[PDB]
RNA sequence: GCCAGGAGGUUGGCUUAGAAGCAGCCAUCCUUUAAAGAGUGCGUAAUAGCUCACUGGUCGAGUGGCGCCGCGCCGAAAAUGA
């Protein structure tokens, strides 16, 4: 069994956490006690360290939640071998950055089992791709090969 | 550089707790979902959680530069004590932030200014001291990093000025500048007086960036009406029967206009409408005057006492009296010395007392 | 036309108080798979909600777009009675 009434999207560091919005009316006019509800937040960010952790929040009829901790965004992987804190205002012609071919492959594996997307092959092209339209492109070289 | 450390300080402590107790009568006010069905009602709210960034930011920056810079600094010629002094380095670097984002946030900062000294209270003493302050603010300018150009200069009959005008350009010309609004005062033995006794002088200062104009987009065809009727006087059958004669009637401003000169109504038309072009001209040029006469000061009298900040040459001590600040240099302030002066002290009385104006009432 | 899904990473990168396919700027992944476009329109403060696009079923015979020609429709209110 189970219930929910209305579900949200929401995002944080993974350890630190304010009221402020846009979590805010989040966690007002739904209700999520800070009692309780958060203490089962920082027991998956205390080993772990932060990152864009999105919470792929789940709430119930009976104003509680699911804590339920999803995999950060794709662009996460991005500037992860650069360092940015943005990303380019016109992907396509400029360039923030050039992760090669293998930084898309050793950081990928982490998205893997929350995604819904097969073998690691195929979570290579997402990543990849999540860079095509950010101001960014790769550089590989064992590729297609043929006959 | 421990003498403006606890200036730069406390500077950014005096809103905290001020600020502390406001925030939170927004931040709960942010939750209830009643609150955001208000259309832009609803953005005045959320618009002070935009300002809880460029406060909080402080409250970590200054307080962690603080924590740990005092520390390990106390005593060592070079070890580990002056290691700890680059760290902080960007502490004058990001002190130049907080500085500007209270600066800008004038009318027109940013922009350049004009600037016009004229003598005052003081005889022709006073007609010699406008050319020092000239000298001063041009002074003040090049070593500032601005470029100046004299707009206009008038050498008084035994001094050196009547009237003067230099407008400085670069950016936040108009910032620095604006506390020097208002009149000075000096007092120095007068090299013009035969028994040479102490003698005081005065000379007014102004400040404002700059406009531009709007002459035809008032002519809109969309907002006078034009009528045509008969015409008064000569004319034999033709004057009873063709009407001649224009009132062009400006509808928003009412000033109407008649004209019926000519035995034509497109050229009746034509100079009645030239004619309400001079009149309209000299109606925006007298509403031109409010808004660009009143920022130049609500009184400045130019008397005695109408002084803000006195430069005594005698004892050696300038004085601002707006800010109560002392000094013992005016050898030296009238000669570009006035960052120290607009910096910490001016700029700061000029936007505290519009800055707790409006927040407490206004 | 009606029954059902219409998604996952994704909440696309960036601008921005907010921009969750949906003010604007720049744009060219994959996958559960029979199919679903980093998105047609509405709905929002930002979302959820509705729909097309597409695929499955049913039905059971035609249907949709574009160019060309003929005649016609609107655009079309006045002062003595038509
Ligand atoms: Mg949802
Ligand atoms: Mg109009
Ligand atoms: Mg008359
Ligand atoms: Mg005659
Ligand atoms: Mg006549
Ligand atoms: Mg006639
Ligand atoms: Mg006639
Ligand atoms: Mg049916
Ligand atoms: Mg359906
Ligand atoms: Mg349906
Ligand atoms: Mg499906
Ligand atoms: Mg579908
Ligand atoms: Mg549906
Ligand atoms: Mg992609
Ligand atoms: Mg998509
Ligand atoms: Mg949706
Ligand atoms: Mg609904
Ligand atoms: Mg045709
Ligand atoms: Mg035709
Ligand atoms: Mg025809
Ligand atoms: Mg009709
Ligand atoms: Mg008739």
């Amino acid at each position: 069994m189970k219930k929910v009434v209305a579900v949200v999207k929401l995002q944080l560091p993974a350890g630190k956490a304010t009221p402020a919005p846009p979590v805010g009316p989040a966690l007002g006019q739904h209700g999520a006690n800070i009692m309780e509800f958060v203490k089962a937040f920082n027991a998956a960010t205390a080993n772990m360290g932060d990152a864009i952790v999105p919470v792929e929040i789940t709430i119930y009829a009976d104003r509680s939640f699911t804590f339920v901790t999803k995999t950060p965004p794709a662009s996460y992987l991005i500037r992860k071998a650069a360092g940015l804190e943005k990303g380019a205002h016109k992907p396509g012609r400029e360039k923030v950055g050039r992760i090669t071919w293998e930084q898309v492959l050793e950081i990928a594996k982490q998205k893997m089992p929350d995604l819904n997307t097969t073998d690691l092959e195929a979570a290579a092209r997402m990543i990849a791709g999540s860079a095509r339209s950010m101001g960014v492109e790769v550089v590989g070289a064992p590729e297609v090969k043929d006959a | 550089n421990a003498s403006r450390n606890a200036w730069k300080a406390s500077g950014g402590i005096f809103d905290i707790p001020q600020k502390e107790t406001r925030l939170k009568e927004l931040e709960r006010r942010l939750e209830d979902p009643s609150l955001w069905n208000d259309p832009e009602a609803a953005r005045k709210v959320s618009q002070e959680a935009a300002r809880l960034r460029r406060t909080v930011d402080t409250f970590r920056s200054l307080e962690s530069d603080l924590q740990g810079l005092l520390e390990l600094m106390e005593e060592l010629p070079a070890e580990e004590r002056e290691a700890l002094k680059p760290e902080l380095e960007e502490a004058a670097k990001k002190l130049d932030e907080l500085y500007h984002q209270t600066l800008l946030n004038f009318p027109h900062a940013e922009k350049n200014a004009i600037l016009t000294i004229q003598p005052g209270a003081g005889g022709t003493e006073a007609c010699d001291w406008a050319e020092m302050l000239l000298r001063m603010y041009t002074r003040f300018a090049e070593r500032q990093g601005f470029q100046v150009e004299v707009v206009d200069l008038t050498p008084g009959p035994e001094a050196g000025i009547d009237y003067a005008q230099i407008l400085v350009k670069g950016e936040n010309a108009y910032g620095l500048l604006s506390p020097e609004a208002g009149v000075h005062r000096l007092v120095r033995p007068s090299p013009f007086d035969a028994s040479g006794r102490r003698h005081t002088s005065f000379a007014g200062v102004e400040v404002i960036p700059e406009v531009d104009e709007e002459v035809e987009v008032v002519l809109k065809p969309e907002e006078l009406r034009i009528d045509v009727m008969r015409a008064s006087g000569p004319g034999g059958p033709g004057v009873n029967t063709t009407d001649s004669a224009v009132r062009v009637v400006h509808l928003p401003t009412g000033i109407t206009v008649t004209c019926q000169t000519t035995r034509s109504q497109i050229k009746n038309k034509e100079l009645a409408l030239k004619i309400l072009k001079a009149r309209l001209y000299e109606l925006e040029r007298k509403k031109r005057e409010e808004e660009l006469k009143a920022l130049r000061g609500e009184v400045r009298p130019i008397e005695w006492g109408s002084q803000i900040r006195s430069y005594v040459l005698d004892k050696n001590y300038v004085k601002d009296h707006r800010t109560g600040l002392m000094r013992h240099d005016p050898e030296n302030v009238l000669d570009g010395d006035l960052m120290d002066l607009i910096w910490a002290g001016l700029e700061w009385k000029a936007g505290r007392r519009q800055g707790t104006e409006e927040v407490e009432a206004e």
